[PDB]
């Protein structure tokens, strides 16, 4: 009876790491959508005012 | 306790479907307007290069 409580209590207890790490991860993922919509807009930047002040 | 548990479970595995197809969609913004903007100033170039050709051509004139 001793695992069964073990058992009741680390499954619920495990739920909780899994559910931490998955807002974990869904914070990372809102920080690399944030550097990859930025990285293409910086990109664009760059590259047209580099272009335009070479080809001016 | 129970109940508690595999609602969070479910409710942050769909939270992360979202943000992962919001991170698939937000990309697909990127690299479309990574083509766009750059073929609009490759244009835009064009464009500063027929400025400069037509304002030569006035110059002769």
């Amino acid at each position: 009876l001793g695992d069964f409580m073990d058992k009741r209590d680390a499954s619920i207890k495990e739920q909780l790491s899994g559910v931490k790490d998955t807002s974990s991860e869904v914070k990372q993922l809102e920080e690399q959508a944030n550097a990859v919509m930025r990285a293409a807009r910086a990109e664009i930047s760059a590259a047209l005012n580099k272009m335009k002040k070479e080809t001016q | 306790t129970i109940r508690n548990s595999e609602e969070l479970r479910g409710k942050a595995i769909e939270q992360l479907e979202k943000a992962r197809a919001r991170l698939k969609k937000v990309e697909m913004d990127a690299d479309q307007f990574r083509v766009n903007g750059y073929s609009e100033i490759e244009r835009e170039k064009m464009n500063l290069i027929n400025s400069t050709y037509k304002t030569l051509e006035q110059f002769e004139n």
